[PDB]
């Protein structure tokens, strides 16, 4: 079994 | 005093009545500002500050991006749900239950147990005293298990016999400390 | 902001003064595990969950988009630095206090920001170094951080110990002192 | 998760192509992802999907109830559309992987079929154009050598609304005459040979 | 769209070659892959930013890739080896482990050699007409032939009065070797233009087959007698006939 994160996503720079 | 600058992400998710009620909240911190967040229940990015504004107009412009988020209340709060249930869900720490005299105070020390969910009473000679017990806050010790401690205020007599009675979801019949003189 | 279990799935931090970043996971306010950034390893707080995998690259990769993220905000927001927060220092055993009975004593920091600090242990002028360990920096609803150290001891009647916190946000570093009584 | 597709499909110019691709072992995290290859460039992105059915300006997804299957739909095939589409279960990874795929070929619809043999000149000598025959047959290599045949493919004079099928063959010795240069084929007779 | 340079590299073995690859803008995450044909895609580094949390995947330690501004990022390939040919492509997404949507460039094909002895440019030569096709079906198709080529990185175009044409035009997918049993064969490619009688009757239409060669530059040293086979277009053109 293998633990699922939540993702940040980028933005500007 | 060095300069620093902070950002954080906490995807976060709420769970009530089992999995009947599921929520995941991803927020996004600029130092100890939130400003701008998912949240499951719009369905859409939500800027909570003036600076997450442009963050919030990028994002809910991509349909790809828009997808996963929606996703991620199924791939990650439900998934991992169904692993908390078999692991943290399933913890069980029997408290420890101590009498130390403070005489005019005693105090019960339940150290040591998990879940948080606790019921502490104190009884001299069967009838229960509440007129004189003040209790500290739920004590969290960082190593997954908790700690209370209930003080008495207790006028003793020859004959006494004083008891702690503590409940906990991981006891099939309560916990029960006596003290005499 | 109401549930039965709230979780953190991803707890990201990066700030630039290191630079420096944490990756943790939270469930009912404990420490899942976190991921060595440098080591690429995950680190499981909990024996029972040794049993899961969680590749690290995620909180890798997590942490080079915030690193992104916080550019982007340091620059909106014309540089707008943190504020050092006082931290809130106390200690305490985790079980009852018996001169003969092994324990711990828990230090407590909280109210953290931003979120560097340093924990030292004094006993009897020296500092003490054999069976102190830490947790991550736990995160807060109101963003901040509280971090906690513990340290196994033999409590004796001559000797008594101190906390010793270094904070920004603290003009002297505090000293928070435990006395076996 | 993998998936399964035909390896090889037709359709005829001007209607909607549908492609096949099982994937029963799919699990609820992974997009069903179509990319085409044009021989032989850099993959195109054609489109993707969850459980919904998508639509693009390029073509459209249908996924079944159950997710164990979906179809492709390029909405109204031209020679543009041959090319090797790729069907893919997709999730959280580095490595995106390609299996054999469905090599698809749109055939033209030739209205009248009128096939030849022909004999060119140099602005060596001659080279034999094997031109207008039907899109049912299929050219054929020679066993002798120096003697060279390249494969049909297909011409398109857009100006005239017109196609057609065409193959070049060449040579310097044997004294090649541009007949029974193509006879290993199966050409049909009523070809002719000026 | 992806941009990738450049888009053929002919190198002799134990050179250093350098690839470059220009994501999408906003792309943080950045895909390097290579394709044999026949063969799939082979995984080879990805990047977050600036950094590559994933350095397995390399075939050796002469690869090493770069992306440095966070952008444009660099593949390099020290002492090439005869195995290193490919095709090798880049690929951006919004966000690497997040099942994004990769999107590719046109790719590099490269071509790594023992030595550059057998490397030659082709030869181009237009054909003109048949007299008994005008007649009959009152359409014009001709032929162009590049042969004699090595390697097979060859493009061609066809010319209509100074102008590019793309319809009417038909090229061979793929070239094809002209000794076929040999190991290092050279190669041959047609391709057919086809157009009216009135239009090739004319005899103030041009007609001109070009081919793109790419082959050695101005780097490359050259020890032959022979002509330097450099990268170089080689024509052949014809006029309308009445
Ligand atoms: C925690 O302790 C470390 C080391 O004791 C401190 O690091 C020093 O910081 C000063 C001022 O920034 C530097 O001049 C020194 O070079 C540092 N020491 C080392 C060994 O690198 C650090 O400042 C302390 N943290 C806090 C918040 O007080």
């Amino acid at each position: 079994a293998v633990v699922q994160s939540e993702l940040p996503y980028p933005e500007g720079s | 005093s060095p300069e620093d600058f902070v950002y954080q992400f906490k995807g976060m998710c709420y769970f009530t009545n089992g999995t009947e009620r599921v929520r995941l909240v991803s927020r996004s911190i600029y130092n100890r500002e939130e400003i701008v967040r998912f949240d499951s229940d719009v369905g859409e990015f939500r800027a909570v500050t003036l600076l997450g504004l442009p963050a919030a107009e990028y994002w809910n412009s991509q349909k790809d991006i828009l997808e996963r988020k929606r996703a991620a209340v199924d791939r990650v709060c439900r998934h991992n749900y169904q692993l908390e249930l078999r692991t943290t869900l399933q913890r069980r720490v029997e408290p420890t239950v101590t009498i130390s005299p403070s005489h005019n105070l005693l105090v019960c020390s339940v150290t040591d147990f998990y879940p948080a969910q606790i019921k502490v009473r104190w009884f001299r000679n069967d009838q229960e005293e509440t007129a004189g017990v003040v209790s500290t806050p739920l004590i969290r010790n960082g190593d997954w298990t908790f700690q209370i401690l209930v003080m008495l205020e207790m006028t003793p007599q020859r004959g006494d016999v004083y008891t702690c009675h503590v409940e906990h979801p991981s006891l099939q019949s309560p916990i029960t400390v006596e003290w005499r003189a | 902001i109401v549930a039965d279990h709230v979780a953190s799935y991803g707890v990201n931090l990066y700030q630039s003064y290191g630079p420096s970043g944490q990756y943790t996971h939270e469930f009912d306010g404990d420490e899942q595990f976190y991921v060595d950034l440098g080591r690429k390893e995950t680190v499981w707080s909990l024996p029972v969950l040794r049993q899961f995998r969680f590749d690290p690259q995620f909180a890798l990769t997590n942490i080079a988009v915030l690193k992104h993220n916080l550019n982007s905000l340091i620059k909106r927001s014309n540089s707008t630095a943190a504020t050092n927060e006082v931290p809130e220092v106390t200690v305490f055993s985790k079980s009852p206090v018996t001169l003969g009975q092994p324990n711990i004593l828990i230090c407590l920091v909280d109210n953290i920001f931003p979120p560097v600090v340093n924990i030292t242990w004094l006993s009897n002028g020296h500092s003490v170094t054999e069976g102190v360990s830490e947790t991550s920096f736990l995160s807060k609803s109101d963003h901040s951080f509280f971090k906690i150290s513990y340290l196994t001891l033999l409590p004796s009647a001559e000797e008594s110990y101190d906390c010793k916190v270094e904070h920004w946000g603290l003009d002297k570093p505090l000293l928070k002192h435990w006395e076996p009584e | 998760m993998k998936t399964t597709q035909p390896p090889s499909m037709d359709c005829a110019e001007g209607r909607a192509a549908n492609l096949p691709c099982n994937h029963s072992t799919i699990s609820g995290n992974e997009y069903v992802y179509w990319y085409r290859q044009i021989h032989s460039q850099g993959p195109q992105y054609i489109i993707h999907g969850l459980k919904n059915n998508e639509t693009n300006e390029m073509a459209s997804l249908i996924i079944t109830e159950d997710r164990k299957s979906s179809t492709l739909i390029l909405p109204h095939a031209t020679l543009r559309d041959t090319a090797v589409y790729y069907c893919i279960a997709f999730q959280g990874a580095q490595k995106l992987v390609f299996g054999q795929g469905t090599r698809l070929t749109i055939n033209p619809n030739i209205q009248n079929p009128d096939p030849a043999v022909y004999q060119l000149r140099d602005s060596d000598k001659s080279v034999c154009l094997f031109t207008d025959f039907d899109s049912q047959t299929n050219v054929s290599q020679s066993k002798d050598s120096d003697v060279y045949i390249t494969d049909k493919c297909v011409l398109d004079m857009r100006s005239m609304d017109f196609k057609s099928n065409s193959a070049v063959a060449w040579s310097n010795k044997s004294d090649f005459a541009c007949a029974n240069a193509f006879n290993n084929s199966i050409i049909p007779e009523d070809t002719f040979f000026p | 769209g992806v941009s990738q340079s450049p888009s053929n590299k002919v190198t002799e073995k134990g050179k250093d070659v350098e690839l470059r690859c220009d994501p999408i803008s906003g792309h943080t995450a950045l895909y390097w892959y290579r394709q044999s044909l026949g063969q799939g895609l082979e995984f080879l580094i990805y990047f977050q930013g600036n950094s590559a949390p994933d350095k397995s995947g390399l075939p050796s330690d002469r690869f090493s890739a770069e992306r440095t501004g966070g952008s444009v990022s660099t593949l390099t390939i020290q002492r090439t080896q005869q195995e290193d040919s490919a095709v090798y492509l880049c690929a951006s997404s919004f966000r690497a482990l997040a099942a994004d949507t990769q999107y590719f460039g046109p790719g590099t094909r490269l071509t790594v050699l023992e030595d550059l002895k057998n490397v030659f440019p082709p030869e181009v030569a237009v054909f003109e007409p048949s007299e008994a096709e005008i007649s009959h079906t009152q359409k014009a198709t001709l032929v162009c032939l590049a042969t004699g080529f090595y390697p097979d990185h060859v493009e061609l175009s066809w010319w209509v009065n100074g102008k590019e044409v793309h319809s009417g035009v038909c090229t061979d997918p793929q070239p094809l070797k002209e000794q076929p049993a040999l190991n290092d064969s050279r190669y041959a490619l047609s391709s057919r233009l086809r157009v009216s009688a009135t239009f090739w009757q004319n005899p103030r239409n041009h007609f001109r087959c070009q081919v793109q060669f790419y082959g050695l530059s101005e780097n490359d040293e050259w020890t032959q007698d022979r002509a330097k086979p450099v990268t170089q277009i080689v024509s052949a053109e014809a006029w309308g006939r009445a």
